RNA sequence: UGAGUGCAGGGUUCUAGAUCUGAUACAAGUCGUAACAAGGCAGCUGUAGGAGAACCUGUAGCUGGAUCA
RNA sequence: CGCUAGUCAAGAACGAAUCCGAUGAUCAAGGACGUAGGCUGGAGGAUCGAAGACGAUUAGAGACCGUAGUAGUUCCAGCAGUAAACGAUGCCUACGCUGUUGUGGUUAUGAGCACGGCAGAAGAGAAAUCUAGUAGGGCUUUGGGGAGAGUACGCGCGCAA
RNA sequence: ACCAGGUUGAUUCUGCCUGACGUGGAUGCUAGUCUCAUAGAUUUAGCCAUGCAUGUGUAAGCGAAGCGAUUAGUGAAGCGGCGGAAGGCUCAGUAACGGGCGAGUAUUUAAUCUCUAGAACCGGACAACCUCAGGAAACAGAGGGGAAAACGGAGUAAGAGCAUGUGUUAGCAUGUGAUGAGAACAACAGUGCAGGAGAGUAAGAAGCCAUCCCAUCAGUUAGUAAGUAGGGUAAGGGCCUAUUUAGACGUAGACGGGUACGGGGGAUUAGGGUUUGAUUCCGGAGAGGGAGCCUGAGAGACGGCUACCAGGUCCAAGGACAGCAGCAGGCGCGAAAAUUACCGAAGCCUCCAAGAGGGCGGUAGUGAAGAGACGUGAAAACAAGUGUGUGUAAAAACCACAUGAGUAACUGGAGGUCAAGGCUGGUGCCAGCAUCCGCGGUAAUACCAGCUCCAGGAGUGUCUAUGAUGAUUGCUGCGAUUAAAAGGUCCGUAGUCGAAGAACAGUACUUGUUUGUAAUGUGGCUUAUCGAGAGCCGAAUAGAACGAGAAGAGUUCAGAG
């Protein structure tokens, strides 16, 4: 190919967006920005599907030309702007607030929140560097950058951000007995508490988890975000609190256990 | 050409086998079906359920057995086809009932078809004039007409079927 | 023009390979720059991604570092004495990395004379500086960076290279 | 036409030879064996005529249709 | 130096294996110069290209074994 | 960096050719009758001569022989 | 491979409380032997006898039969590489019923070990018959309806055939 | 998970031919209604008349002529900005960075995000405008004004590389320095543009593993294999060059030749298999054949430029133009494939945009390639028509109600395999039929016809490839005394295969956890009258990361032989 790709066929787009295969050959190619393309969704899919407020391209235009929609405290005017996980969306007229989370199935979903929960988000720490003029810096998963934060924050920790000031508020590390949320894998959207961590060299660390209704599951650190100072969670999670059931369990719970 | 849609019939390996010819001839005659394709279609349907029962009984694991047995038996009860007192949460009866499925016959699927139901409920003088009332819109279910003789009637729809007089 | 692709090259087993594409610009090469000694002449080349590269065709002077005493000076270059790759580049006086060159010694002479131990520490350098001999080695890449820079030969480096010059 | 070979072909029907003139165009077909092989009692002939002047030979012979003229 | 690595390939139809090998040319440094010789087993690490064929460097070795130069009893016993 | 084009060669695939020589099919033509019966000299395998033609003759072998003696 | 003596190397089997310790099975490529007839050079030449020549027999015999007759048939030094070179049954290694008869050693004289012949049985097989019973033991050669064809072209060996 | 007919006067075997059944193309005859898919791939990557497929403007870069004005305004020729490197078409070439799985460097990246973040003066032209005015056309001249956020210079911030300290390695210190800039505007209340550091997207180069036929192709290679040093590139590297070392690859098939877009997948199938993949998704290559190239963040671009070779077009003869493996369409070639149709609507992409553009895409028309559901009467009482409404971008079809009525089957067969007539008339080894076996010489259930039956049925016959039949290719699973088939005998390398006893180790081996699959397929549920269809769910192959078990395999030992 002579240069950069512009289009995106409908069968190639992420299974997390959950778009119907048969209607048309194309899907919206996300603009470059905060999260990766595989870990985010364009804004126009949210307004037409996840939270229905438009039904046609003429309406999608009008909503943003009138400057109505705010993401992380700034007004947005690109219809193909990417939104990702733990990412406050709001309309200042009618004072609505939402976070973006995963269903138990791993699709995307908007969750309504109060104007308290709307003030902060969580991210993971990726690198630490010193910059010209001897200025310390720190960086995060979604392309965030921070000047003169607390030096003790370590790579791999997770940090809570105040959306109005754009400063770090709190820090939590990967240890036994803390709450975790699952970003990618077989168990997307599950929520649980750390049983035990097995350290590996030059390779990913393996983390073992207990679920709130008893189930053990393990995954690699690269798929986990840590979502509380010790015991209990920061953000409010969905109507169902992240318990996943097998078809087998759904049957037992529906028709009763197999008797002797 | 390769294109969308399944094929629902299997052609018999021997075109002029005398025991097959005679036994097919009888069943088309008695039930007032259009041609051999109607019959062969029902035969493939019947074979499919028999295969599932075979597979369940020979499976090694318990999770699949307990899960998929229930689904199979409930489905065939709703169609009004497999009529017996299956009890759930009891492994032996599930096995017993799976074995009773293995000698199910196409006659049982035929008798759920609307053309036969209409005649059997004494709303028509023959299996022929039953078909002729399903054409020409005289037959109605839940207050709506049904144009197609092959409509398979689930268990308990029998209360809502009706006939009306001709338009003339 | 010139290419850097391995299109035309044989396999490790000695067999030939067939060609499956026309040439591509993303493996283009460029002709050599042969930097000569003379009054300054430098050309600016528009490179991939819109960057600029500076190509010295003629150079007169260099920055030369003294490593032991920690100072740097700017001086004229006379001629090439030795070149490790090819005897030809010496006789035609072409400048490259790792060429050994004669320079004006007087600025270095004026500085090194201040140290009372100088004669005792390096007698062969001292002798050379008296006789009007001053030798340095080029470290920059003139065809890439657009200028020449180096360090003054001292101690065992003199003892090594002087044996390459002599008839 | 496709090879510039000259070949022998058989003409199937009762009065079939009468439906063909010299310099007519004919389409020609296989006898149905695994390799190209002789069928029945005809020695060394490997093809048969199918259509004459764009029309079915079966229709010509049985007088169901007429020559294009 | 040339290193040989060996393995088995499974052929599904006949339900059996065939032996295979590949040749890799590796860089040996002067620090190992006297110590490594033909038949020995060697550990190599990956790097950026060093030449047309060369991509690995010898990083250490396991010397082809002797358990013992077996004991001879004294004539006195 | 090189398109095109001179002049010699090769490598492939097809095709022409006076004349010679195989094979196959020849309803039944001409000359004999070599094999199948001890087929009228028991047959056959190797090798070497000879001959209108099947074949005949020397030498060693075999029974699938007309002899389990 | 068949007369008698003398001489020179190596092998098989048997008896037994000898020594070494995995040195082994089968085999593309490569190498050595191979009746007879044939070929290159020397020695020799009794008997027999391709070719060639006659006498008979026959329609005709060029053949069969008889007379005669040459190359060959023998030896030394080599080339060649085929046979119904067949028990038409590959080589190691197993598990397997009885009676009888041989050959060579050894013997508690009761028998064994190696190499054979014969006659039944049981299984097997399309039968005839059985080197063919039982069997996912190992390794090599090899066939896939008749013909054309073990023929054409190319290649390797050979003095030629 | 299946057989049948055919060597003989009969029999039992070996063995092959033929029938019976899926699927991809071609074709004969016949054809009522509605719904879902798909169409010049096979032969010539052959040749092309015509029309269309790429352009974009605000309150907010510069604004000439014209119109008009108490020294206002207007409305815009050109310039600048951003795109034209995506999508669409095809499979020629390539046995290979062409393909699958991991990893993130030795690299460059306009737009976009987060943090941060800007005191600058001067000068000409180019295009349009104005006056002449050339050329058959295509296309151009003189002369004179005049702008920019366009362009070139000045100062000035900044600043590559080199050297030494200190912190791998950013950073900081010191010495030395080539180079060397910069956008604001509007208020409907905003939109831009300079520098850095990190992200995000896209390439370039790399690691491992798998890949077709011929031995009547056995030796191949000399930038070839390596080293030291340098040039070159965005970057590692024989990528290229100088002097030294002789390597590298092969019977476990090198080298040569023939052939091929590769996967996800498709067809058949009890199991083990055998065949195919131009063709909705991903990646690669091309634009008549070869080769060079400017501009740009990005092309060795062809709806850009330049030259040759093969072909064309217009001329006033001097010159000019052009490339349908885009969408319709034409000619050829063949046994082989649709309309020079509508589109401010759906899905997406492009711009300076409350708007403009798109043959990309959607909508219908055409055709028995494929796949669903139903008509052709009932015993009292039956499609297809028509009119309104709906439906859509506008339509047609579909569906609702209301009117008329009484229309609607063919293809192959009837001696055996193989379902169904020794019926009647012609013909007499003729004419014909017959996959195979076989019929006909005047008493033909087999030809040519009439009449009755049979089979499938809006469908049925034929030809051609392939899978099955087939244990006639044999891993599972065939044969070699006489049917086809054990080398004349030894030695022997590569190759394949190899005691008992006591111990040992974990790379194969098996298994856990975690990754690895959109569509298709598999197990399900829910809504279109029903059924294909549509929508949502669950699990999954090969391949890779980390642990575990030690029977078999492997390695060692000798108070074992
Ligand atoms: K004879
Ligand atoms: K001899
Ligand atoms: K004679
Ligand atoms: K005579
Ligand atoms: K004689
Ligand atoms: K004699
Ligand atoms: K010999
Ligand atoms: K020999
Ligand atoms: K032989
Ligand atoms: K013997
Ligand atoms: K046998
Ligand atoms: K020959
Ligand atoms: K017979
Ligand atoms: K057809
Ligand atoms: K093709
Ligand atoms: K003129
Ligand atoms: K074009
Ligand atoms: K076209
Ligand atoms: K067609
Ligand atoms: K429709
Ligand atoms: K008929
Ligand atoms: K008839
Ligand atoms: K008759
Ligand atoms: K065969
Ligand atoms: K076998
Ligand atoms: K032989
Ligand atoms: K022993
Ligand atoms: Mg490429
Ligand atoms: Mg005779
Ligand atoms: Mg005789
Ligand atoms: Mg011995
Ligand atoms: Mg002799
Ligand atoms: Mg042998
Ligand atoms: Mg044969
Ligand atoms: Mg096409
Ligand atoms: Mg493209
Ligand atoms: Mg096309
Ligand atoms: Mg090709
Ligand atoms: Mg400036
Ligand atoms: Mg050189
Ligand atoms: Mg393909
Ligand atoms: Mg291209
Ligand atoms: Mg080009
Ligand atoms: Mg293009
Ligand atoms: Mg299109
Ligand atoms: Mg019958
Ligand atoms: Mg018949
Ligand atoms: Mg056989
Ligand atoms: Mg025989
Ligand atoms: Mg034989
Ligand atoms: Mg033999
Ligand atoms: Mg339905
Ligand atoms: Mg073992």
């Amino acid at each position: 190919v002579r240069g950069p790709r512009k289009h995106l066929k409908r069968l190639n787009a992420p299974k997390s967006w959950s778009l119907d295969k048969n209607g048309g050959v194309f899907a919206p190619r996300t603009s470059t920005g905060p999260h990766s393309m595989q870990e985010s969704i364009p804004l126009c899919l949210l307004l037409t599907r996840i939270l229905k407020v438009a039904s046609n391209n003429k309406e999608i235009k009008h909503i943003m030309k009138n400057r109505l929609i705010t993401v992380n405290g700034n007004i947005r005017t690109d219809s193909r702007y990417p939104v990702g996980i733990m990412d406050v969306l709001s309309i200042k007229k009618t004072n609505e607030h939402y976070r973006l989370l995963y269903n138990i199935a791993g699709k995307f979903v908007l969750h309504k929140i109060t104007e308290e929960e709307a003030q902060y988000r969580i991210a993971k720490v990726t690198n630490k560097k010193v910059v010209k003029g001897n200025i310390p810096h720190t960086y995060t998963s979604c392309g965030g950058s921070f000047k003169y934060a607390d030096p003790s924050i370590s790579i791999g920790d997770s940090v809570k951000i105040d959306i109005k000031t754009s400063k770090i508020v709190e820090n939590s590390s990967l240890e036994v007995g803390k709450v975790v949320y699952l970003i990618k894998g077989k168990n997307i959207g599950c929520l649980g508490v750390i049983t035990g961590i097995e350290k590996r060299e030059g390779t990913h660390d393996i983390v073992n988890i207990v679920d709130k209704v008893g189930r053990n599951f393990s995954t690699i650190f690269s798929n986990i975000l840590v979502v509380g100072a010790d015991d209990n969670p920061w953000v409010t999670f969905t109507k169902d609190e992240g318990i996943k059931y097998s078809e087998y369990e759904q049957s037992i719970k529906e028709y009763g256990p197999m008797n002797e | 050409v390769k294109s969308k849609g399944i094929k629902k019939i299997v052609v018999p390996h021997r075109p002029f086998e005398r025991e097959r010819l005679v036994s097919e001839m009888y069943i088309v005659g008695k039930y007032g079906l259009r041609n051999k394709r109607e019959l062969w279609t029902i035969q493939k349907m019947c074979d499919s359920f028999k295969l599932r029962a075979k597979d369940l009984l020979i499976t090694p694991d318990e999770k699949e057995f307990t899960l998929s047995s229930r689904r199979l038996l409930k489905k065939l009860a709703e169609w009004g086809v497999f009529m017996e007192d299956v009890d759930y949460n009891n492994k032996q009866s599930l096995t017993n009932n799976l074995e009773k499925l293995l000698d199910l016959a196409p006659t049982s699927f035929l008798e759920r078809r609307l053309q036969h139901r209409i005649f059997d409920l004494g709303l028509a003088s023959s299996v022929h004039q039953a078909r002729a009332f399903i054409h020409a819109r005289r037959v109605k279910i839940n207050g709506s007409v049904v144009n197609k003789p092959g409509y398979l009637v689930k268990d308990g729809e029998d209360g809502f079927i009706e006939v009306v007089e001709s338009k003339r | 023009g010139i290419s850097r692709s391995n299109r035309h090259k044989r396999k490790e087993t000695g067999g030939k390979k067939g060609l499956h594409e026309k040439k591509r610009k993303n493996n283009c090469g460029r002709p050599p720059s042969n930097t000569r000694i003379g009054e300054r002449r430098v050309k600016q080349v528009r490179v991939r991604g819109g960057n600029i590269k500076h190509r010295a065709l003629r150079l007169d002077t260099g920055n030369i570092a003294c490593k032991t005493h920690n100072f740097t000076l700017n001086t004229s270059i006379q001629n090439v004495m030795y070149h490790p790759s090819n005897n030809e580049f010496m006789r035609t006086n072409i400048l490259t990395k790792s060429a050994v060159v004669k320079i004006n010694g007087q600025p270095f002479k004026h500085e090194l004379e201040k140290d009372q131990q100088f004669e005792s520490k390096d007698p062969v350098l001292f002798d050379n500086l008296r006789k009007g001999n001053c030798y340095a080695i080029i470290t920059s890449r003139p065809g890439q960076v657009g200028m020449a820079d180096g360090y003054l030969l001292q101690g065992e480096e003199l003892k090594f290279y002087m044996e390459k010059f002599k008839k | 036409v496709r090879l510039n070979k000259k070949v022998i072909a058989y003409v199937p029907h009762d009065g079939g030879l009468n439906q063909i003139e010299i310099n007519d165009e004919v389409i020609v077909e296989g006898l149905g064996k695994k390799g190209c092989r002789s069928k029945g009692d005809i020695p060394g002939v490997r093809f048969r005529v199918c259509k004459v002047q764009k029309v079915s030979l079966k229709a010509l012979v049985t007088k169901k249709k007429e020559r294009p003229a | 130096i040339v290193v040989v690595k060996r393995y088995l390939h499974y052929v599904k139809k006949y339900k059996r294996y065939e032996r295979r090998y590949k040749n890799v040319s590796v860089h040996l440094s002067p620090c190992f110069k006297g110590l490594v010789n033909v038949g020995d087993t060697v550990i190599c690490g990956e790097t950026r290209p060093l030449s047309k064929t060369k991509r690995f460097v010898v990083v250490g070795f396991e010397k082809k074994e002797i358990k013992e130069k077996k004991l001879k009893m004294l004539s006195e016993i």
